[PDB]
RNA sequence: GACAAUGGUAGGAGAGCGUUCUAAGGGCGUUGAAGCAUGAUCGUAAGGACAUGUGGAGCGCUUAGAAGUGAGAAUGCCGGUG
RNA sequence: UAACUUGGGAGUCAGAACAUGGGUGAUAAGGUCCGUGUUCGAAAGGGAAACAGCCCAGACCACCAGCUAAGGUCCCAAAAU
RNA sequence: ACCGAUAGUGAACCAGUACCGUGAGGGAAAGGUGAAAAGCACCCCGGAAGGGGAGUGAAAUAGAACCUGAAACCGUGUGCUUACAAGUAGUCAGAGCCCGUUAAUGGGUGAUGGCGUGCCUUUUGUAGAAUGAACCGGCGAGUUACGAUUUGAUGCAAGGUU
């Protein structure tokens, strides 16, 4: 089966044993995490609705706490001596689902 | 010691160099403006 | 003392030529032409990062429209019905359910019709 | 990133037949174009072909409205100095009814490389008989 | 095993030589000799001596038989240019490039 | 007239697709054993048959 | 931790990168310096390392000092090549 | 939530369109000369097919999240045949 | 706390020389094998130049056109792709086919779809059919002396300073 979870700003579709990428959390590498907000569950079992499912947590374990690839931001205006250059690396958090 | 020297706080400052690229803020026209008598080499009018 | 060039001009010009690999003809060989195209690539990518979000929302809505028409109703009345019930599931998740779970989507079209 | 993308490994195409008797020319052409592209499927992908094949029989007795039988005119130019041709829509119906339907539908599809391929799946016949019986075409009703 | 010979600083334009080299690239040694002897171009006799020198290297320096040999590589490279002038009208002079090439031929037994 | 733009190396090499020379057109001499041109005499022993 | 601000030409203000030489201290190098070439590396930017080939004798680091101190354009000057 | 005073350093003195109040011209001009607002200049993004000056609206950076403005919902082309 | 061969005298080298002008007069370019010539005896292809071995040497891709040897430009061989298509040549999305890294949500190529008229200067306003640049490399533009004023720092103080 699968569930829909809200991990801050966005939503994810998760199964069991699947590894996912999210935005940075306050947990450490190795400890357990719980998703308290689940919007939909399907599969063979009875479909549950919305706005929030009563309980129905999801558990996962943290794998790595890293940053994404660097992208260079560059803009300019023609015939006007104006330009800017910036780097950026977005931090993420890796998780593996184990119990819906 | 001769290998650890330090001038007093706030006693030195680096000079400004013009005509060294647009990012400095004084790149092309070096702060003079556009096409006048005061934008030529040799200056303009007398002080009075 | 006299300060000459060397090992500084070549180093920064090679960095620009190395970012233009794969470009056509002299746009990956000559520094002056390559420098112009690398600036345009950065300007294009800034614009395209924000157009990529408008391109994918349109794709999901098109798929939700096709699935809903199979249940004798349009997209506009589907989103009104879900809103009047409080599903709060975004367009990205509704599209992924209609493609995969055919009879789970029918569980959501009914409640959208129950509230009219 | 969760979005599904269809590709040639899993595209399924089928055949349809549509009757063009007693219908308005433009109201039928707009509906056929939405099928050739694949706008009626839940796996629509912009950069790959997904639509189905359409057979249009009884291309005659396609009906206009108003005075379009004499007023609507089609122009073309042969790219030679001073050569421009003309024909009336009521005159093309009785001498080339297949081109009348075919050009109207092709005007509703994008003019890309994929648009030309997507327009090659339309077959129009002026009578009630078609030779594509090797496939298994299905009857289609217009929305 | 391969053997090679080089002719350096040949006073012929590099892109006039390459036309002949396109015919003998990949042919048997006995067939390449005949093609060069029957083609009526200026650079054919020059390339003839380079292939003959490389064939004789495979018999004395090495131990290879000249019946199983093929022309493995045949290319031309640019050399120094001789700079001259030509008096034109109205008191002007135009430059003339007398070009030069390096010719290399490699013959292989196979393997 | 004079050229308006520099010609690139891609366009220059396309134009030289057909610029090349052909094979001499030779046959084997069945008295010499070596190659000769068709309808021309042999150059080894200088014989011409037929 | 709570709130607020951050489009920009002429032009004003502030903080920095890199280059050659000097002083003091501390180091590397034929078991291989500088230079050159390649690479899927690091920092918000100017930019800094590491590994492998070539090379055959010099060169970095820290804190200060002084400048012939940064090039894409002047129908710019000189050389090479289309 | 600004304003006034004293010191160091400037650039600017070729402006344009739209609406409106007038002179001049012919109740002509994408004309010209003044008063009053806006935008461009020095402003990217959405709409007007394309279109510095018109309508909406002011980009610190990243996201395959949500609600709206002008303008729109038969097909091209997202949403009412 | 001067230069290091486009620098420093025009001239590091047979330079006021080659060369140019009736004459007065104007004026360049050109340094580097190796510690030691130990500067390749001898054999093979050729008329010769040139080369392949064998030797010298730590090294010959150090062989006198000789330290290092960049870019433009010219060639040979190969992985992916291209002959119904309207292109400021890129960017975002994306199958298929090949590889394997400074090991990390990796590298090469690209069937298709969306968006998109170079850079500088000068202008009210430039894709502009307004200016400039054929390409690559080196060189090429707010400095110093003596006075005035203002700001920061430091020493002494009704005195400060030669």
């Amino acid at each position: 089966m699968f569930a829909i979870i809200e991990t801050g700003g966005k939503q994810i579709k998760v199964e069991e044993g699947q590894e996912i990428f999210v935005e940075k959390l306050d947990v450490n590498e190795g400890d357990t995490f719980t998703f308290d907000k689940v919007l939909f569950v399907g599969g063979d079992s009875v479909k549950v609705g919305a706005p929030t499912v009563e309980g129905a947590t999801v558990t996962a374990t943290v794998n790595k706490q890293g940053r994404g690839k660097k992208i260079t931001v560059f803009t300019y205006k023609r015939r006007k001596n104006s330009k800017r250059k910036k780097g950026h690396r977005q931090p993420y958090t890796k998780l593996t689902i184990d119990k819906i | 010691k001769l290998h650890e020297l330090k001038p007093a706080e706030g006693s030195r400052k680096e000079r400004n160099r013009v005509g060294r690229g647009v990012a400095t803020g004084n790149g092309k026209t070096s702060g003079r403006g556009h096409k006048g008598q005061k934008a030529r080499s040799g200056g303009g009018v007398r002080p009075g | 003392p006299r300060v000459k060039g060397g090992t500084v001009t070549r180093a920064r010009r090679k960095k620009t030529i190395k970012l233009a690999k794969g470009y056509f003809g002299s746009k990956h060989t000559l520094y002056k032409v390559a420098k112009q195209q690398v600036m345009k690539s950065g300007q294009y990518a800034f614009r395209d990062r924000r157009q990529r979000k408008r391109d994918f929302r349109k794709l999901w809505i098109t798929r939700i429209n096709a699935a809903a028409r199979q249940h004798e109703m349009s997209y506009s009345r589907l989103m009104n019905g879900l809103k009047k019930a409080g599903i709060d599931i975004n367009r990205k998740m509704l599209s992924e359910i209609a493609i995969s779970d055919e009879k789970a989507f029918a569980q959501l079209v009914t409640k959208a019709k129950d509230a009219l | 990133r969760q979005t599904f993308m269809a590709n040639e490994s899993n595209i399924e195409r089928k055949w349809y037949v549509i009757d063009a008797e007693g219908q308005t020319l433009g109201r039928l052409s707009s509906e056929v174009a939405s099928i050739l592209r694949g706008k009626n499927k839940v796996t629509y992908t912009p950069h790959v072909d997904t639509g189905d094949y359409v057979i249009v029989i009884n291309a005659s007795k396609i009906e206009f409205t108003g005075n379009k039988e004499t007023d609507k005119v089609y122009y073309r130019h042969s790219n030679h100095p001073g050569g421009i041709k003309s024909i009336t829509a009521g005159e093309l119906r009785r001498t080339n009814p297949e081109r009348l339907i075919e050009n109207s539908i092709k005007g509703m599809l994008p003019s890309t490389r994929l648009g030309e391929k997507q327009g090659k799946k339309l077959f129009v016949y002026g009578g009630a008989e078609h030779p594509h019986a090797a496939q298994q075409p299905e009857n289609y009703e217009l929305r | 095993m391969e053997a090679k010979a080089v002719a350096r600083t040949i006073r012929i334009a590099p892109r006039k030589v390459r036309l002949v080299l396109d015919l003998i690239r990949g042919k048997n040694a006995a067939e390449a000799i005949a093609i060069l002897k029957l083609t009526n171009k200026a650079s054919s006799p020059v390339i003839e001596k380079v292939l003959m020198s490389a064939l004789a290297n495979a018999e004395h320096n090495y131990d290879m038989n000249t019946d199983e040999l093929v022309v493995k590589e045949a290319y031309a490279n640019e050399g120094p240019t001789l700079k001259r002038f030509r008096p034109r009208a109205q008191g002007r002079a135009s430059a003339i490039n007398k070009r030069t090439s390096h010719i290399t031929i490699v013959v292989s037994d196979g393997k | 007239a004079v050229p308006k733009r520099r010609t690139s190396k891609t366009r220059k090499n396309k134009r030289r697709t057909h610029f090349k020379i052909s094979v001499p057109g030779m046959t084997e001499c069945p008295n010499c054993g070596e190659y000769k041109l068709s309808h021309r005499v042999c150059k080894n022993c200088g014989s011409y048959n037929g």
